[PDB]
């Protein structure tokens, strides 16, 4: 109908800026004109009258949906076309740490460098979108949520806004999303007001331009999962890595179905999901009578989902708040301050987390429900012979297929629960295909394929790196194909990785003046992109298992010291992705091979809380008393010492082990007078006098001898037979 | 007759939580109850004092200084420091309800808590080794307390349902608490006096009112209770134990309370609530409200 | 109902491991109290250990073995009349073993000389030093008046068996001989007398 022209024109309305730089607006109302499904009036007049001085000579009928297109890029916005596209860090706690210069080249990291993207890079960028939209895309209501996939695809490194001296953090993916989200809510609100003619109220008075600015027609709203960090570890050992692979995902792709219900019931895009973290989904949504009714009906439906399903084990809270366009466009310093009155009122949600007729529905249990499942405890709900509930079952069986398969499938039959009366499963090409032809409405979530041209399919960005399936044989012995090793000794590392931070950076890290919907978009799509595909990126050969990875912690077990070394290769690029500002700290174990998983899970928990404690941006390596500094472990330890020793013990054909574990028993005796026997020990060993003195020196202070014990203990733990 | 009954452990306990590797620091009121019943009936002791005049309050941290109170679910204007923070000493649960506390405050509060270290004892079944079988290992939770500090629980209710719970604390001591008891775990010495600071404290009347023991209102009384209220569900359930109530161990009727700390603007009496169903006896699951009084 | 104090010491007369790492260090500590770092004997090790000797002295399934040890069996739920708690390493031997400086667990080292090879694989086990002294209390529980008199003489037995029967740990290799010191039996809740009562 008219608001998915409008939704197409305004996804696409600076479609020309990217012919242009190969103006925005009257070459890229020739550029839609050249497909024929987009030359369809409501979305070329979109595109070409977006702009102010094109829109007063437009000769439109006073009711086009340019005037909302128009006023929806103005709030999303509130000149050389080489110009990068810089990275959101560079903003992003630029009061302490200092404003950067990081930009991004034609997943990518910012460099720093000075680049400038050439016109034929846009050339190919256009001939690009000349193919997609002449031939794969497609205008109609299904097709839409494709499109938008394509500008993520395209436009994700593409500046919004040529013009050099404002800062260009928002790509122009965002920018067009976050105009295409406005302009849905803006439609939806004159609808709601009967806004027949949009030129009187929308464009021909300014001042009434202002007041449409200064009306209250947005709604910011945040739902949030409670009991996710439980409902994972709310789980028995025996088949605890296979539920800790499965549930986190399953909270994950659970919780997108709650948007996209939500976007289903307001009949609105992806576009007005502004971002969705761990757990936390922020939307904008229109501020008529009718989104509110359906923000009403959708909470209670969920609740009452939730109480059938989960009892109190898991929850959902969803609260809302109204603001205005200047609210969205920062002016009156009001954008941190609606935030914050939408988080005040979630957790007024969460502390009344459920009425009257639902705890006495609590409490009226009939029988005691006899056995009970080993993962959940519960007995309300019937209980397999294998000791194991539904939806435990459910998930246990998710998980291999979730690690293996790409389709994800909420169909209305499936595997594990999802709210509206559907099952989740995990299928390929094929199955998702049978899955949409037997069952109309069925949605298809597309894991880690950017790849567009599929009508009912939204991606889905989830980390399932798992170096054992790489072979079938190590898929067979699972993690025990990590212990595998004919040198060094047979152990798994877990590590455990949480940004330091990241809540205050969300809330207090964007400085007030770059304040932004578009901001705070970005700078999650990209923590979500590192932490899924990204961290897939890094983590490429090394002998590791995934077993998840949400907005902001981190879960893998691998080889020993395989897990230290990607450890340490993630924490030197998220600096590199961050340009410093975020941080994040890491507890790694190790562990037999044959050790439980929660005992693993417990234990480095344990050592990522001990590391977070006190100094930030540290990992607590093995024991407790090793909590070192990343560029302390990378560089004072293995680096400074343990290479060094490496090289010793390797090359001195009268040494070995014996003498390092001489060494270990005299710098770990700790009776200041094991220094002088070390001294003698190094005199009669015959080693490098350098790496004599330098040994000596580190065994005589602290800070030091600890260095040099993590070092020792690593080389011997790498030489194992 | 308000009396704050002190335990000190000797062994550490386990309070265990759905898990038998999980460890909590105490026990809410209905495990104690279902402690001071269990004791009762071994002491052949009168149940209907307990039932009827006997209000007591969730088992709390103290340490050498301070007695600690669970944090009341109020609206707060650094809020990851108060989500963490859990309990608050005596002097400071005034300030706290004003809203004084800022966020370095709540983490030095948190940090001030020096109850006890957790740990989880890993031990074995070599029952099936005769057998021609394997040991089976598992793990027990345990939560060794710091040797000045404790568990302490408030108690209100008529002088002669202050001396059976004086007889049935006494003989509590040796019988003791939690889970694996009679396997190394739960023994404790009890001290039970009259507080001054927690008669003063009750003593206060507020705009809030704040929940003490894990409670749930009876339905009459929960329309009026729950407008306003910010709680916290807390899911209490188990298996039976005891030796009549049926030939095998039995789970109780899942029960949901409101937890220690919740604030409710209108009061309720909390019911003894029956969780048992087609069992030879009565499963008593302790709800009723203990309430303390506060300005916000 | 009656319960019965039975407090006493378990002196290690040889070196006691009963256990539940870092490279080239002890992979086999000992149960330590997490706060205090003294080592302990926990109540269960005691509590099995007994079980397990008097289920031997009778042939567990017996009905003596279930009634002091506690049974779950489906129309058989017996509250164990024996709560054994967690033996303490005793203020006294703690100062004794402060005094000439002495630590409260030792290092043996052990190896392995395999059949095969004959290479030998070593190991570094903790051990509670020979000479501590554990302060352990149980509570005997009068469920019947009548089997009070059977069921310490069963305690007689296991604690005879556990005074020639290692506590936990590799006792057949010696790690683990104690030995029971009785040094009061009291009843403290009920009028129940123990003073004919014995465990030795
Ligand atoms: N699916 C997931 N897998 C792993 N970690 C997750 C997942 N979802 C969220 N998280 C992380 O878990 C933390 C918060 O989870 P959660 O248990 O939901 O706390 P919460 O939102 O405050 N709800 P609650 O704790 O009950 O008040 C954050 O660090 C998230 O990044
Ligand atoms: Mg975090």
């Amino acid at each position: 109908n008219k608001k998915l022209e409008l939704m197409y024109g305004s996804l696409l309305h600076d479609i020309g800026k990217i012919v242009y730089r190969s103006t925005h607006s009257k070459i890229g109302s020739q550029f839609l004109n050249k497909f024929k499904p987009f030359q369809l009036s409501g979305i070329v007049d979109s595109v070409s009258y977006h702009h102010y001085k094109e829109l007063a000579s437009s000769s439109l009928l006073d009711d086009s949906v340019a005037y909302i297109t128009y006023i929806a890029d103005n709030i999303a916005s509130g000149f050389d076309k080489r110009a990068p596209l810089a990275s959101i860090f560079n903003v992003v706690n630029s009061e302490t740490k200092g404003l950067a210069n990081y930009t991004y080249s034609f997943y990518r990291y910012p460099t720093d460098a000075k680049k400038e993207y050439t016109s034929s890079q846009y050339a190919a960028l256009v001939n690009k979108m000349t193919d997609d939209l002449s031939n794969k895309l497609k205008v109609g209501p299904d097709s839409f949520s494709s499109l938008l996939q394509w500008t993520e695809s395209l436009w994700s490194y593409i500046p919004s806004s040529t013009d050099t001296n404002q800062v260009m953090d928002v790509s122009l993916y965002d920018h067009s999303k976050i105009t295409c989200a406005i302009a849905s809510c803006i439609y939806d609100y004159l609808t709601e007001m009967n806004c027949v003619n949009y030129r009187k109220e929308l464009f021909s008075p300014y001042e009434k331009t202002k007041q449409f600015y200064q009306e209250d027609v947005f709604l910011l709203v945040s739902l949030d999962m409670s009991g996710i960090q439980d409902f994972i570890y709310n789980i028995s050992g025996s088949k605890a890595l296979k539920s800790l692979r499965s549930r986190s995902f399953y909270l994950e792709t659970m919780l997108e179905s709650l948007v996209d219900d939500l976007l289903s019931d307001l009949e609105l895009s992806r576009a007005n999901l502004l971002y969705t973290g761990g757990g936390h989904a922020y939307l904008l949504l229109p501020n008529t009578e009718r989104a509110r009714d359906v923000l009403a009906s959708f909470e209670g439906e969920m609740k009452e989902w939730f109480i059938k399903i989960f009892k109190t084990d898991l929850s959902v809270a969803i609260a809302y708040k109204a603001c205005t366009g200047e609210d969205l466009m920062n002016s009156n310093g009001t954008y941190s301050d609606l935030w914050q009155t939408v988080s005040r009122k979630l957790s007024d949600k969460k502390a009344h987390k459920y009425s009257l007729n639902e705890i006495k529905l609590f409490n009226s249990t009939i029988h005691a429900g006899t056995q009970e499942c080993k993962e959940c405890l519960r007995s309300d709900i019937d209980i397999s012979e294998d000791s194991l509930c539904k939806i435990c079952e459910g998930i246990i069986a998710i998980s291999n297929d979730l690690r293996d398969y790409s389709f994800f499938v909420v169909s209305p039959e499936g595997k594990v629960p999802l709210p509206r009366n559907r099952y989740l499963s995990v299928e390929n090409q094929d199955g998702a295909e049978r899955k949409i032809k037997m069952n109309k409405e069925t949605r298809i979530y597309s894991k880690n394929q950017p790849f567009v041209g599929k009508q009912l399919v939204t991606n889905l960005w989830m980390c399932d790196y798992d170096f054992s399936t790489l072979n079938p044989e190590t898929k067979k012995q699972g993690i025990a194909s990590y212990v595998n090793r004919e040198v060094g000794i047979p152990r798994l590392g877990v590590l455990r990785a949480d940004i330091d931070n990241l809540g205050t950076t969300f809330i207090k890290g964007i400085p007030e003046q770059y304040r932004s919907i578009s901001r705070t978009a970005t700078l999650s799509r990209q923590l979500s992109m590192f932490f899924k595909f990204e961290l897939s990126n890094i983590l490429k050969g090394a002998r590791i298992s995934v077993i998840y990875s949400g907005g902001d912690d981190l879960f893998l077990i691998g080889a020993w010291d395989d897990v230290i070394s990607k450890a340490l290769v993630l924490r030197k690029a998220f600096t590199r992705f961050s340009a410093g500002k975020l941080t994040f700290s890491a507890g790694i174990g190790m562990y037999p091979v044959k050790y439980p998983i929660s005992k693993m899970a417990s234990e480095t928990g344990v050592l990522e809380d001990l590391a977070k404690r006190g100094e930030k941006n540290q990992v607590a390596l093995w024991n407790d008393s090793k909590v070192f500094g990343w560029s302390q472990l990378e560089e004072q330890i293995l680096k400074e010492k343990m290479i060094p020793l490496q090289e010793a013990l390797t090359n001195s054909q009268e040494h070995g082990k014996s003498f390092l574990y001489k060494m270990l028993e005299l710098l770990r005796n700790e009776d200041q007078i094991n220094i002088a026997r070390l001294a003698y020990l190094l005199a009669r060993s015959s080693l490098s006098e350098e790496l004599t003195q330098s040994i000596f020196a580190w065994s005589q202070n602290k800070q030091q001898k600890v260095e040099l014990i993590t070092a020792i203990e690593y080389l011997v733990y790498q030489i194992r037979e | 007759v308000v009396k704050l009954v002190k335990l000190t452990f000797k062994s550490p306990v386990h309070f265990g939580m759905k898990r038998l590797s999980d460890s909590n620091h105490t026990i809410a009121a209905d495990t104690l109850f279902s402690a001071l019943i269990i004791e009762a009936l071994q002491q052949q002791l009168e149940l209907s004092h307990l039932l009827n005049n006997l209000v007591i309050t969730d088992l709390f941290p103290y340490n050498k200084t301070s007695y600690f109170l669970p944090k009341p679910l109020i609206r707060i204007e650094g809020y990851k420091a108060f989500k963490k923070l859990t309990y608050i000493p005596v002097e400071n649960y005034s300030e706290y309800l004003r809203g004084e506390i800022d966020s370095l405050e709540a983490s030095k509060i948190a940090e001030s808590l020096n109850l006890g270290k957790a740990s989880l004892s890993t031990k074995v079944s070599l029952q099936a080794v005769d057998h021609n079988g394997e040991s089976e290992p598992y793990s027990v939770g345990n939560f060794t307390f710091y040797p000045e500090s404790g568990l302490y629980f408030l108690a209100k209710g008529n002088a002669d349902t202050i001396g059976q719970l004086e007889i049935l604390m006494h003989a509590l001591q040796y019988s003791g608490i939690g889970g694996k008891r009679s396997a190394g775990y739960g023994q404790f010495r009890c001290t039970i006096e009259d507080s001054g600071k927690f008669d003063s404290l009750l003593s206060q009347t507020g705009n809030i009112a704040i929940l003490l023991s894990s409670a749930m209102a009876s339905d009459e009384e929960l329309v009026d209770c729950l407008e306003d209220a910010r709680y916290l569900l807390k899911k209490r359930t188990g298996f039976v134990q005891s030796k009549t109530y049926a030939d095998q161990l039995v789970k109780k009727k899942d029960f949901y309370a409101f937890s220690a700390g919740s604030t409710f603007y209108q009061k309720f009496n909390g019911k003894i609530f029956d969780v048992s169903d087609n069992g030879r006896h009565s499963v008593y699951r302790y709800a009723k409200a203990f309430w303390l009084e506060g300005k916000i | 109902y009656s319960k019965i104090r039975i407090v006493g010491k378990i002196d290690v007369l040889t070196g006691l491991h009963i256990g539940g790492s870092m490279i080239g260090a002890i992979a086999s500590p000992v149960v330590r109290d997490p706060y205090s770092r003294l080592p302990i004997i926990p109540g269960s090790s005691i509590k099995g250990k007994m079980r397990s000797l008097l289920a031997k002295h009778i042939g567990q399934d017996a009905p003596e073995i279930l009634r002091l040890f506690g049974s779950s069996q489906k129309g058989a739920i017996q509250s164990s009349r024996l709560q054994i708690s967690d033996a303490f390493f005793s203020k006294a031997s703690q100062e004794e073993f402060d005094k000439k400086d002495l630590a409260y667990t030792e290092t043996k080292f052990e190896n392995t000389i395999s059949r095969l090879t004959a290479v030998a694989n070593p190991r570094q086990i903790e051990r509670v030093t020979r000479g501590a002294s554990f302060d352990f209390h149980i509570i005997y529980n009068v469920e019947n008046i009548n089997e009070v008199m059977a069921d310490f003489e069963n305690i007689k037995t296991a604690i005879h068996l556990l005074e020639n029967d290692y506590l936990g740990g590799g006792g057949t290799r010696g790690n683990g001989r104690i030995r029971f010191v009785i040094d009061s039996i009291d009843t403290v809740v009920g009028d129940f007398d123990s003073s004919n009562l014995s465990i030795k």
